[PDB]
Parts: structure tokens; sequence; C-alpha cells
RNA sequence: GCGAGAGACCGAUAGCGAACAAGUACAGUGAUGGAAAGAUGAAAAGAACUUUGAAAAGAGAGUGAAAAAGUACGUGAAAUUG
RNA sequence: AAUAGGGUGAAGCCAGAGGAAACUCUGGUGGAGGCUCGUAGCGGUUCUGACGUGCAAAUCGAUCGUCGAAUUUGGGUAUAGG
RNA sequence: UGCUGUAAAGCUGGGUCGAACGGCCUCUAGUGCAGAUCUUGGUGGUAGUAGCAAAUAUUCAAAUGAGAACUUUGAAGACUGAAGUGGGGAAAGGUUCCAUGUCAACAGCAGUUGGACAUGGGUUAGUCGAUCCUAAGAGAUGGGGAAGCUCCGUUUCAACGUGCUUGAUUUUUCAGGCCAACCAUCGAAAGGGAAUCCGGUUAAAAUUCCGGAACUUGGAUAUGGAUUCUUCACGGCAACGUAACUGAAUGUGGAGACGUCGGCGUGAGCCCUGGGAGGAGUUAUCUUUUCUUCUUAACAGCUUAUCACCCUGGAAUUGGUUUAUCCGGAGAUGGGGUCUUAUGGCUGGAAGAGCGCGGUAAUUUUGCCGCGUCCGGUGCGCUUACGACGGUCCUUGAAAAUCCACAGGAAGGAAUAGUUUUCAUGCCAAGUCGUACUCAUAACCGCAGCAGGUCUCCAAGGUUAACAGCCUCUAGUUGAUAGAAUAAUGUAGAUAAGGGAAGUCGGCAAAAUAGAUCCGUAACUUCGGGAUAAGGAUUGGCUCUAAGGAUCGGAACGAUCAACUUAGAACUGGUACGGACAAGGGGAAUCUGACUGUCUAAUUAAAACAUAGCAUUG
RNA sequence: UAACGAGAUUCCCACUGUCCCUAUCUACUAUCUAGCGAAACCACAGCCAAGGGAACGGGCUUGGCAGAAUCAGCGGGGAAAG
RNA sequence: AAACUUUCAACAACGGAUCUCUUGGUUCUCGCAUCGAUGAAGAACGCAGCGAAAUGCGAUACGUAAUAUGAAUUGCAGAUAUUCGUGAAUCAUCGAAUCUUUGAACGCACAUUGCGCCCUCUGGUAUUCCGGAGGGCAUGCCUGUUUGAGCGUCGUUU
């Protein structure tokens, strides 16, 4: 079987020196240098992988269109759907209770 | 003779602490206006392992009172503190586990941790896992508080000094045997170079005051004066007594 | 090695240029005393120390 | 194995060429020349090594400027040009 | 250091380490250590040419006052050797 | 950055059998351990083998210890002569 | 050649030689050698002696040459045997690379050969590295010590911006608006990191050259599209979708960015295999046979997934479900969807390339022509990548540069027209240094062409548990002074009647055992072990039998396809059979250290050190 | 004190050239040749017996004796070398 | 008797003593006072018609200018080189210059031929991007200039 060599001066099996074995149109088995695998964009609240967002190595986000990097919603490419939903419900309920506690305070600032 | 292993540690070449993996210094907030006059509220974001520490640390996010910003603090996690818990710090903070209060605002018998020796030093006393400080009493006329430290010592601290209500998490760690040299190796691998220890009696007279002899033996009293000099203080330094502790102390 | 600095490669260029035999027309000059280049260097024998 | 076997593990230079004196005495990790003392402002020299002073002193190089100070002094440090005789 | 004049000095294992492409060659990671090595002849006139030999060389010849001066060069001791 | 192939078979889990209960027995599954046999590796026990003006200023051969961690190792870096 | 003197010595004949030198009266001293394991140089005996013996191995012929054991070519015989004697690299070397010539020295024989000697030639980058970032750390500044060389310190008791962003102004002046926690700098050719592939080409260079085909960053910039009269787009219940589809200061997040092990799953390459189309080999006989070609890069488009998420619905007779038991009223099963594109498929790249054949051109630079290059299958296979999981820790397994998104709502925006280079297309540019070769039983270090040492990647067939050992394919070597004999003594290795440790300090050395299946297994025990305890049986070849699955068809059944495991039987043979290879001897006790681990490199590996555990001290 | 041990020791089974008691065989040496070619060491050297003697002589004294040139082995002596 | 061994002589070797030289050394005396930010000493790398070293020099590179002198240089070659002359050779002299990369070494950095910024000019459809040429940007301290800071502080006005 044909055997392959590294294509660069690095002779060590490091994280940035990973290779694949590929057959060329010349009928040859050569090494193809493989880039490090990209990690998924994650939610800033819960840490889960965001849907609808491309998995790219950080510099590659600069060279891709905006629809790949975001989702059409508030906090689109930053927070997930459930964490945005919980933020909205929490904000509404808490501000409602702030109004309730204010009118109640004015109710106890006129009878006691 | 030779410079002994006691004395080689002060130069701190290979005897500095291994601190690459440490998650920051555990401190209270800087004592500011909000803590001196009212309270400020933060939220627990993380409870994490600090290598070299038995106690977990809590990452707590506070708002900056003066600029639009978030301030992340590294507290020592008290047991029962959870992620998403609201932490209140200040003079007017309530007596709940995890809240940071001045010592004078805590009644007698209050269990408190990461207590300040001096007002604003951000925590000195009772910081290891399972340890705490008991508030013994108050002297409001002199603005002083009497506390009991984990060693059993009674201390008088300013009543303005702060502490965190509860017991430091991670207690009971010493209850389990290490069982292995490798376990101690991994324990000190992220602490410092103090393990393993060769017995001085097993060395030569150059290496140690206990070295030498046709049998391994100390040869002179291993209780050493407090006024002895470096290179002599090997053994039981300024020992008031020796031998098995019998009866109460 | 293949990966070398410019300063190294410049020293190796001078070391190659100094390792030549004597030009023969020099022995014909009047009052000439040099019979051969006495500062030859073989790669395996004497190292450059660079 | 402290002789021949240990001598086979020598491939990490402690010293490289110095920029001031070009001698291969520049300690890489110390960033200092053991010969001329670079990068210190002064040149490294000792009275207990007189032969070392001999090896590197005035006259062992070109003296591209001190060559001519004596000849300029003998003429009183002339300014101008020589005048052609009639 | 620069420029001079000298000596009851040494005479190439001496005199400076160095009379010479000497602080050179070379060693050492490094600080440093550090040699050996002058002389054909007045002049290369450094042996054209022939011959044997694969060649180096040899044998004739030639130059020279001398080749009992041929660069493996003045003289050419001893050990050692034919 | 590196470390064949086997053995043993810890928790946890599934099923069956027995029991009034407190609980017990059996068959699987699972894949623990500074566990074990044993390569590479790392080491260096014995022959008191070879060699001992050596291949070698420490090697060679067989035999042997250990071989998933207190493991082995490159490079970078720190510690310097009482 | 002699003479003189007791002598230290003086004189003289002959030969050689070529430029200075002596007697006498005095002066002066670095003034007399057999020794100092004296110093430097030179030379012997030893002595044509010790020796030139590891790494299986060479042989015939031709060519060349004065000369061939050693050079070249051919033929053969071998070996390394993919953890290589193969193909590359890091450190280190530095021209050893290639061609031509060449043999004085060197290659411990030789030499026509060479890593030698001589003369030339040779290393091509926007995409590979360096360069940049920060790591452990190193280290200026402000300061503070120190007689001082210098020491401390790394933002520190400092008034620390050669600040940016705009509207500009052409008034080459400005107007301001924001900030200044941190932030000198150096520190990785294995960490982090913008972007390139295939085919061809040289004597020697190639991810660098040639041909073709791409990509990134920075800049410039127009057209098309998109958007606006509801000014800064629509659709979907939703997960979210798209060719686009404003967004300042400031803020919040994400990526960069992360241990190790275990089994499982998927892919790729390799291994195996059927048909067909070619070529070669065997052919007394047999063999629809044995070997070999049948390939497809980066890049672009469409499609493709475990996990995760959304909508519906409302669950005990609890159901779903993994090799591994986890999930569900905090919403399971069921039904329908969304997403990441890891990975595969199709197409473009691209057959025009490469490969395999056949037929022709020619001193001939170099070719020209024709045909084919197709369709499958298989898996506890090997390696490797990824995935979803599970275990583990008093151990929880870098940082920074850099890139993006989001929050916020400053500012600016249309109708006869307005905005934007995160949509498509188009234009320009990408500097500097390295790049040859060796990487080792001859290119490095050990004084050397030294059996030592020196980091790492790829990895075929058979046997087998096996990447072991043994044999072989590709590739590479056939190098190590040779010839003739075969005494003693050796060194390495074998065998041995009968006895069986009587040898010896001592079973040192050697022998014996050894794989697998089945049976059987004691004391003691910290209950985990001891244990492969001990101790037995079997094992080949051949011919059979049985069991163990997948996908389809509406079935306890049919069709098709498929892997090697296990068990049983008959027969068979000089009773052999883990047939080479590979591969524990065992037991009863005492001393001692609990164990795994560690040290005297180069005479001691141990009972020594360490260790968990225990205790004391501050 | 279970387990573990290249630790020290005793006994038993198996096993055997450890031994009785040796023999045979293979390769590489040694050996002989062509080529190549060191070193240690060296006062001078090299036959014994007795004597005396610095009390253990190659040399001296007295005897025995004594014939070129040598090869392979060998380890008594050279109070051999280091 | 040869051979062999030993001694001697002759011739030839080996080796380099002896003799004789000497642009070197050593020591004594006399006279003189001159390195560097106007960039030294030192280092690296280059430079010749044909050069490796030593010597000299710096991209103007075994040297340019100038003064003096007056026909060479030389191992070979060769002038668009020279001879009653602005003329060969010349570290003869020397007063004008050139003086790479560095080095106290100075934009920052340096195990890198790494990275800036400012001014003028210039090329590419460019105040901003890319290229090129030239000139600049170190620190401590002194005098002065300008711009500032401080309820340190003087005068005046609500
Ligand atoms: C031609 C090769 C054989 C010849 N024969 C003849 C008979 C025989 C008989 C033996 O005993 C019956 C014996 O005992 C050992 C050796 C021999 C020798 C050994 C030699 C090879 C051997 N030479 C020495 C060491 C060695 C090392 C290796 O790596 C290695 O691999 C190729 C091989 C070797
Ligand atoms: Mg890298
Ligand atoms: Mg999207
Ligand atoms: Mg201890
Ligand atoms: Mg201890
Ligand atoms: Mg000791
Ligand atoms: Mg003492
Ligand atoms: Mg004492
Ligand atoms: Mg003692
Ligand atoms: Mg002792
Ligand atoms: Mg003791
Ligand atoms: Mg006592
Ligand atoms: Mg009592
Ligand atoms: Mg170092
Ligand atoms: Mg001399
Ligand atoms: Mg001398
Ligand atoms: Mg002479
Ligand atoms: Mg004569
Ligand atoms: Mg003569
Ligand atoms: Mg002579
Ligand atoms: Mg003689
Ligand atoms: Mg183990
Ligand atoms: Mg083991
Ligand atoms: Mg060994
Ligand atoms: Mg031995
Ligand atoms: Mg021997
Ligand atoms: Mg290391
Ligand atoms: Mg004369
Ligand atoms: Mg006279
Ligand atoms: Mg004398
Ligand atoms: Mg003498
Ligand atoms: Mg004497
Ligand atoms: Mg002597
Ligand atoms: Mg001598
Ligand atoms: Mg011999
Ligand atoms: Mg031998
Ligand atoms: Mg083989
Ligand atoms: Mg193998
Ligand atoms: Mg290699
Ligand atoms: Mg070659
Ligand atoms: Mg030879
Ligand atoms: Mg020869
Ligand atoms: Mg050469
Ligand atoms: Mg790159
Ligand atoms: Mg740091
Ligand atoms: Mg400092
Ligand atoms: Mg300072
Ligand atoms: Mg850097
Ligand atoms: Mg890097
Ligand atoms: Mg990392
Ligand atoms: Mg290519
Ligand atoms: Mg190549
Ligand atoms: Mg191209
Ligand atoms: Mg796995
Ligand atoms: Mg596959
Ligand atoms: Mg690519
Ligand atoms: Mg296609
Ligand atoms: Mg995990
Ligand atoms: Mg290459
Ligand atoms: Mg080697
Ligand atoms: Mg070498
Ligand atoms: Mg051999
Ligand atoms: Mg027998
Ligand atoms: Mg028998
Ligand atoms: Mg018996
Ligand atoms: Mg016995
Ligand atoms: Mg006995
Ligand atoms: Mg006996
Ligand atoms: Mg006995
Ligand atoms: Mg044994
Ligand atoms: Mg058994
Ligand atoms: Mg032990
Ligand atoms: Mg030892
Ligand atoms: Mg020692
Ligand atoms: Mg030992
Ligand atoms: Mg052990
Ligand atoms: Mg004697
Ligand atoms: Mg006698
Ligand atoms: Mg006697
Ligand atoms: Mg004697
Ligand atoms: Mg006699
Ligand atoms: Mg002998
Ligand atoms: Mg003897
Ligand atoms: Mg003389
Ligand atoms: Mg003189
Ligand atoms: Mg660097
Ligand atoms: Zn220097």
């Amino acid at each position: 079987a044909q055997r392959v060599t590294y294509r660069r001066r690095n002779p060590y099996n490091t994280r940035s020196n990973k290779i694949k074995v590929v057959k060329t149109p010349g009928g040859k088995l050569v090494a193809q240098h493989v880039k490090k695998a990209a990690s998924r964009v994650k939610c800033g609240d819960c840490g889960s992988a965001l849907a609808g967002i491309s998995t790219l190595r950080p510099r590659q986000y600069a060279q891709v269109s905006k629809t790949h990097k975001t989702v059409q919603r508030a906090y689109g490419g930053s927070r997930c759907a459930n964490c945005v939903k919980e933020r909205i419900v929490r904000a509404f309920l808490i501000e409602e209770q702030k109004i309730v506690k204010r009118v109640l305070k004015e109710q106890q600032d006129k009878e006691k | 003779g030779r410079v002994i292993r006691n004395q080689r540690k002060g130069a701190g070449s290979i005897f500095t602490s291994h601190t690459r993996l440490r998650k920051g210094a555990a401190k209270l907030r800087t004592l500011d206006y909000a803590e001196r006059h009212g309270y400020i509220r933060g939220v627990v974001k993380q409870i994490i392992h600090d290598p070299g520490r038995g106690a977990p640390l809590a990452k707590v996010a506070f708002r900056d009172p003066y600029k639009y910003k978030l301030r992340e603090e590294t507290f020592i996690a008290n047991e029962g503190v959870y992620t998403g818990q609201f932490i209140y710090a200040g003079k007017k903070a309530s007596l709940n586990v995890g809240n940071i209060l001045p010592l004078g605002a805590c009644p007698e018998g209050t269990i408190v941790s990461n207590v300040e020796e001096k007002v604003g030093d951000r925590g000195a006393l009772g910081r290891t896992s399972g340890n705490y400080v008991i508030i013994i009493g108050h002297n409001p006329d002199e603005n002083k508080t009497r506390v009991k430290l984990p060693s059993g010592a009674k201390k008088i601290i300013s009543s303005d000094a702060r502490g965190v209500i509860g017991v430091v998490a991670g207690g009971g760690r010493i209850d389990k045997p290490l069982l292995k040299a490798g376990r101690a190796f991994h324990k000190y691998k992220v602490k410092r170079n103090s393990w393993p220890k060769t017995r001085g009696v097993a060395m030569n007279p150059v290496d140690h005051p206990h070295g030498g002899g046709n049998h391994q033996h100390i040869g002179k009293a291993s209780t050493i004066s407090r006024g002895a000099v470096s290179g002599q203080k090997a053994g039981l330094i300024a020992a008031r007594r020796t031998g098995l502790l019998r009866g109460t102390q | 090695p293949s990966q070398k600095s410019f300063r190294t490669k410049q020293k190796l260029a001078k070391a190659q240029k100094q390792n030549r035999p004597l030009p023969q027309w020099i022995r014909l000059r009047t009052d000439n005393k040099i019979r051969y280049n006495a500062k030859r260097r073989h790669w395996r024998r004497t190292k450059l120390g660079i | 194995g402290k002789g021949t076997p240990s001598l086979g593990k020598r491939h990490n230079k402690s010293h490289t060429l110095c920029n001031r004196c070009g001698r291969r005495s520049f300690h890489v990790q110390k960033k200092t020349c053991s010969s001329c003392g670079y990068p210190a402002a002064k040149m490294r020299s000792h009275n207990w090594a007189l032969k070392a002073k001999r090896r590197r002193t005035t006259g062992t190089g070109r003296m591209a400027y001190l060559k001519h100070v004596t000849r300029r002094f003998k003429n009183g440090f002339q300014t101008g040009v020589a005048k052609a005789q009639t």
C-alpha cells in the first residue's frame, strides 16, 4: 500500500498538523492537511448550541453573509429562543409586580 | 555544612505556588458606599472548582453603581449557595446564607465565613472548606465584636468588618484517606513543591541537623528555641510541650 | 538545517568563499612565499562553530 | 552512561553569535555575552586576564579613524587645502 | 600612545606567545587556552630535448662556480638503517 | 507528543428463584484498578558471560525489572559554587 | 694521518664545505651534563608482531581500464520484511546535493569507485514556515536601594494618549464628540493563527517553476439586484428561512479555548472479493487460471445527521429505549416539522488530465494516431477522523492576539427620486528572510566513515490474540579486507549411556514447564485474594453434521443474500499433532520491607529512600 | 500480618554434563598466505645448583655444563606490566 | 662453510644538530601630548581584469580629490593610458571627500536583515491604500522659547 508524508516542515502529530489520506487524479495516495474543526456558537445564558447559525472558525465569520450568523429574533445570534422567551416573560411579570408594589405602597402610605 | 531545605524555600525558585489553573483570588467586594450605607444585589453565575483549593468558588455578578458596567466577583462559596441565587451585601443586607454583612449587624451565635480581620481587607478568616467563624458578642460602645476562629482562638474585630453568612462549602474532605502516594502527588501537583518529604534523620550531617550517625537518630532535643537561627530551626520550634496529648487542653 | 537565519546563511556564504585553493598565478610573483592556502576547511573535519 | 552515551545528547546551543563582538558567546537564555558583556554599555574586561585584553584592544582591528590622528596632529590639525606652488 | 637614538643583550628549542597570511591554525558550550613554522642559487639560469614506463618516476642530456645546491633545496652531527 | 495484544472482572443495571418481614440466593450485563501476563518503550538483575592496549573512557549478548501511570519523552523556562 | 699534555684538552694529515675566524695580555658572564618518572624534537627493539573475526552471502559473464574480489551493466542467489536496511521531517551540520574530470593524500585490503580531490551548476512562494499572539518566564520606564559595577520592582506613593472618531476646511486654519481600569518590550519553525490544489517539468528546485483551476487580506469602485411614498425587506403558529434587507458612543456574550480512559456508531484510506474490457506469466498434465490497469485534487452549487429544538396531544394495564437504564404532567409514546453540515451522494472542476493497451514517425528537438478507462459486493478486519454516550479525580485538565453576533438607539436618511460595497459581478496589489542535501551501522554528538547516543509521521499479504516471532510483495540494500586449511586453547552454540546436585560458598550455568479447551484446585486471608495454586485430560489431517443472521413479500411461512465462531461424529496415520515460531517450573517455611514507586550515570537496586496511615510542634 | 519482592535463608518434587567422567559436533578465531599494520614495555641482559651477600642472584664465588637459525603453544620465573 | 648476530670504515639513508647569518625580539636613553554623539575602540559582511590569506579600502569599496614628484607597473593581460607633460606609478604627502551593516549606538526591536510614525518629492484613477527617493523621531542634564497646571498665592468685581 502507498505511504504518505507530511507536506510541511512540522513532523509532529499536533493539533494543527492533522492529515487526511486522499487519492489524487494521478492515482496517488497523498496527505491532505486538515484544518482544526470549528466549534458551534453557543447561548450566553444557558450555553446551548444556537440553531440556524453556521459553525465556523472565528476569522471565517467576517467573510460570510449576515443571514448565516444570526436568527431573525431579539438577541438572535446571541441567545437561544427559550432564553429569550424567559427574559421576556420575566421582564413583563417583574415590572407588573413593581407597579403592584408601588400602588400598594401608596395604599399603605395613606392609612397607617 | 550545607544550606538546608528549610532555608532553600525562601528564595522561591522551585518553591513558588503553581498558579496557572487558579481561577482568581477569592475576595469580598471593595467596601464602598452601597455596602457602608445600604445593600447591593448580585446574582450567582457560577460555582466552580479552584485547583489547589478544597472550597469551591462562586462567580457573582454585580452592577457598577457609577458606570454602565458589570462587575464579576470571586467569592468563596458557602454551602447551600446555588447558581442564580441573589446575594445581598451591605449594612442593610438581611441575614441569609451567602449574604455579606458587617459583623455588628449579625446577632450572637451567627455563623459567618470569609471574615475580615480589618475593615476592607476583603476577607481573612475562615476561608477553607468546612470552616467558619462564630460571633460571640458585641461591644457597641467601643464598636467591637468578639468572634471564635476555626482554631479555637477568640478575636476582637471592628464591628464594621464584613463576613459572609454560612459555612464554607466542601467540608468533610479530610474524612477520606488519600490511600496512595499518587493521590498526594496529584494533590500537591497544583499546590506547590513540598511533597514528598525526606526525613532529615535520613540525611547526612551536611544536609540537616538530624543527619548522620551509625543509627538514624536525632541525637539532641528536637525542641528548638524560638530564638534559634535559620539552619537550626528544624524540629519542634518553641514547643511548650511534647508527647501524646492526654486530657483536655 | 533548512530553516536557517539570514545571519547564519551569510556566515555560510563567506565560509564557502574562503574555502578555495590558491590561485596559481600568485606563486609566480617576485618574493612570493605562499605555496598553498593554509586555511582550508573540510565540513566533516573542522566545524565552523556558528 | 555519563560519557559517550551522554555526549550524544548535544544539539541545543547555549551560546550564539554576539552582535557586538561576533564571537558566539551570547548566552541565549541570559541574553548576555560572556566575552564582551553585551548588552552592557561597557566592554567586559578584567585585570586578571591580560591576554584577553591583548586579544581585543586598539590595534587588533582597523583603527580606521585613530590611524590618522597622529598625522593630523603633526600638521597642527590643518583646515583648508594645499596651495599649488607657482 | 607617537616619534627617534642606542647597547660588553638574544641569535630561530634563544629573544616577546608571535623574525613567517600570530593572538594565526586549532580546542572548549563558555570564561578562556593557544602552537608549530626562517636559510637553493649572484641570477630560475626551476632541467629544453631523446628514451623506458599506464603514471609517478628512472636513464641519458642540459643550466650552473657547484646538482657532494633540484624547491622532499646552505652546511647536513647523533640515535637508527641499507 | 508517545504507550500491540490478552487475563481478571469492582460499582451501577436487567431477569429469575426463595422469604411474613428485616432481607437472601442464582444467571447475565457492565468494564473499575498507582491490578495482572506480555510487546514498543523506560530500566539495568544475573551470568560475577563477552570485551577488558574494547566497537565503546561503560559497550555487546543472553537473562531479567516494569510496561496506563508517583508513566516515558522533545522543546521552552527557572534555580549557580559554601 | 698522527703529535703534545697525568688530565681537562691543544695542534695537525686526508675528505666534505662555503664566509668568516683565531693566538696572546686583560675584562665579563644566561660559561662545561649521563641521569632530575627532567624539557622539546627525533629514532629504535618489540615487529612484518598483536591484529584487520558482531550485524546470514555471495557467484558467473560482459563492459571499462595499464591494472578489476571491491567500478558499471546483465543474469542469478539472498536479506531488511511496513515498530524496514522503505518514504519524509525537527535539532545539528553547511554544499556533503548535481554534472564533468579525476586518484598524490584519505576511504586501517584495493580502487578505474567515493560524503575524497578539481572545475562548474544548483535552492523561484500573497496561500508552506518565520514574521504576529501570549505561556512559564525575561525585562526597560517612574521610583526606591547601593561607594559603585548595578539591585528591586512591572504599574508599582507617576501630571504616563508620538490618543481615536466624525463633519471638514481648502479658511492647509479647524469645530468638536468620546474615552485613557489594563496596556514598553521580548518570550513557541510542536501551543494560538487569514488564504492552493491537481497534472506536468530538472542532471540537481518545487504545495515555490509551467498549464489549468481556486482562495484570503487590504484598497479602489461602477453596474445589476435588493430597499424606500407605511422610509431603514418579507415569510413561518413555532423551532426558524432567505441573495440582499441603516445602526454611533457604550455594554453583554460567543468563537479562539483545551484532561484522560471505556465500549459503541458513522465515514475515509487500506485490506478482501464478483462481472467485464486490456496486458503479462504457467501450460507433460491441471488451472473460465496466477499477477497486473480500470483513477479523480483544492474549490462551487444542490442535497445529506446523530444531537438539540418547535407544533400537536395528554400518558398506570406505565410506556419509549441503549452493548452499556436513562427519559417522560418541568409533557413520554404517537403524528408533523426546524437546525448545525461533521460525513456521504450528484453535478461543475474533468478527461481535455493521469493510467492501460494497440498501430505507427525518426540520426531525429520530441511525437502522432486509435481503443478502453465500466458496473458491483463484503466486514467483531486494520489505521485514522468524527459523533452520541458512559467512567474517573482531596487531580476538574493555559493565555493572549484576533473574528463575529447581540443589546442600545446617536446620526443620517425618499418620490421624481433617495441608500449599500455583510447580495452578485467587475478592477488593483500582496513586501522581507528561509527553501539544495543528510537526518544517521558514513553528512549530527561521541578526537573517526566509532556495534554507543539523538525527537517524530505514514505502514501490504500469510500464520496468529497479536503492530510479537517466522516467510513473502512494493521499495532499498547485497555494505563490513580477502584466499587456503580446519591442530591445541578459546568465543557463540548443540548433543550425550546409567546415576541425578554426590559438584559448588551457594543448583551459578543449563535443563525442565510453557499456547488453547475442558476438568480440578489447599493452608491462610485485610474476604478483595491466594490462583495459571497444586494436579490431570485433549489438540493433526480429511469427510460430514448442527447451532448462532440481514433485507424484502399480508409471516410458526417463502424469496434472495451473507461473517466466521462454537459444538458433535465418522474415517485416517510408525500414538503423531500449541509438530517451526512463540511460550509460567512448582511446593513447605524462616528473616525482612506493607504494597505500586525511587537512588549511588561508570563496582552496592537493597532490608536503604519515598509512601498512604499515625502523632507531635509553631 | 493477607498480598506483593531481579531482597537474605532452609527443605521437597521436577529437571538436568554442576558432578562421577568425560566424549563428539557446528560456526568464528587462533593457524598459513597477499595487502595493511600498532602498543605496553626496555640499566645491560637473559640456563641451572649451592654459597656468601641489603639475610630469596641473570651477573659475584664454586661447581653442573655449554653448538647456528628457529615455529606453534604455555603460563614456573623475570620478587613481569599497570 | 654460509646465513645470522656484533663491531668498525666507506658510500647511501633517516633526521635536522652544528657553523654562519637576521627587515625580529629585549633593555636603556632622548623628544612629544593627539580617541569618541562632528559617532571612537571593536565587530560583521563585502570590494581587484584574473585573489584564498595578510595588507588596504567601503557600493566613489587593494580606493576618489588635492599637494608634491617626475616615467613607471610587472605574475600574466590591457587600454576609448601616458612621455620637452595639467603627466606613468606613488598609504610620497595629505588640509577635500566617500565611509555598507553595526558598535557608547540613539524611532521600537533584534536567536528576526521584524515593526512603526512624521515631513517633502514621486509612481499607481489617492490627505486616508500600495510602491519608491530623500530628510527626521533615544535618554539624563543646562540655558533660553512657547504652551500650561495647582484656592501655593497677590491685586480687582459681584
Ligand atoms: C552465516 C550466519 C550464521 C552461520 N552459523 C553457522 C552454524 C552456527 C551454529 C551454531 O550453533 C549450532 C551457532 O551458535 C550461535 C552459530 C552458527 C553460525 C552463526 C551465524 C550468524 C550469527 N553470527 C553471530 C551473531 C549473529 C547475530 C545476528 O543478528 C544474526 O542475524 C543474521 C546472525 C548471527
Ligand atoms: Mg503552530
Ligand atoms: Mg440563520
Ligand atoms: Mg510525610
Ligand atoms: Mg518522609
Ligand atoms: Mg545515608
Ligand atoms: Mg550541623
Ligand atoms: Mg543541634
Ligand atoms: Mg543524627
Ligand atoms: Mg546509615
Ligand atoms: Mg530508624
Ligand atoms: Mg545515644
Ligand atoms: Mg480530666
Ligand atoms: Mg540552556
Ligand atoms: Mg620562539
Ligand atoms: Mg614559542
Ligand atoms: Mg635549512
Ligand atoms: Mg659546493
Ligand atoms: Mg650546497
Ligand atoms: Mg642539503
Ligand atoms: Mg650513524
Ligand atoms: Mg501495574
Ligand atoms: Mg506487571
Ligand atoms: Mg546489558
Ligand atoms: Mg564480568
Ligand atoms: Mg583479551
Ligand atoms: Mg525536557
Ligand atoms: Mg655564501
Ligand atoms: Mg682578538
Ligand atoms: Mg645555565
Ligand atoms: Mg643528554
Ligand atoms: Mg651526574
Ligand atoms: Mg627521560
Ligand atoms: Mg619524549
Ligand atoms: Mg598474524
Ligand atoms: Mg578481534
Ligand atoms: Mg526474510
Ligand atoms: Mg515485525
Ligand atoms: Mg528518515
Ligand atoms: Mg554525490
Ligand atoms: Mg586502504
Ligand atoms: Mg592505494
Ligand atoms: Mg570537496
Ligand atoms: Mg501560513
Ligand atoms: Mg507573566
Ligand atoms: Mg529589572
Ligand atoms: Mg530609573
Ligand atoms: Mg513576539
Ligand atoms: Mg508559531
Ligand atoms: Mg492549547
Ligand atoms: Mg504537483
Ligand atoms: Mg528534491
Ligand atoms: Mg502557476
Ligand atoms: Mg473513544
Ligand atoms: Mg471502511
Ligand atoms: Mg484547502
Ligand atoms: Mg466530473
Ligand atoms: Mg469527561
Ligand atoms: Mg527539500
Ligand atoms: Mg552512530
Ligand atoms: Mg562529528
Ligand atoms: Mg559479518
Ligand atoms: Mg547423561
Ligand atoms: Mg538418558
Ligand atoms: Mg530422580
Ligand atoms: Mg548441591
Ligand atoms: Mg553438597
Ligand atoms: Mg563437597
Ligand atoms: Mg556449605
Ligand atoms: Mg538461573
Ligand atoms: Mg496449572
Ligand atoms: Mg519495597
Ligand atoms: Mg553503580
Ligand atoms: Mg561516586
Ligand atoms: Mg548493579
Ligand atoms: Mg518493585
Ligand atoms: Mg632490574
Ligand atoms: Mg639459582
Ligand atoms: Mg641465604
Ligand atoms: Mg634480576
Ligand atoms: Mg662460573
Ligand atoms: Mg597465555
Ligand atoms: Mg610468569
Ligand atoms: Mg644556529
Ligand atoms: Mg635593538
Ligand atoms: Mg523571535
Ligand atoms: Zn560579545
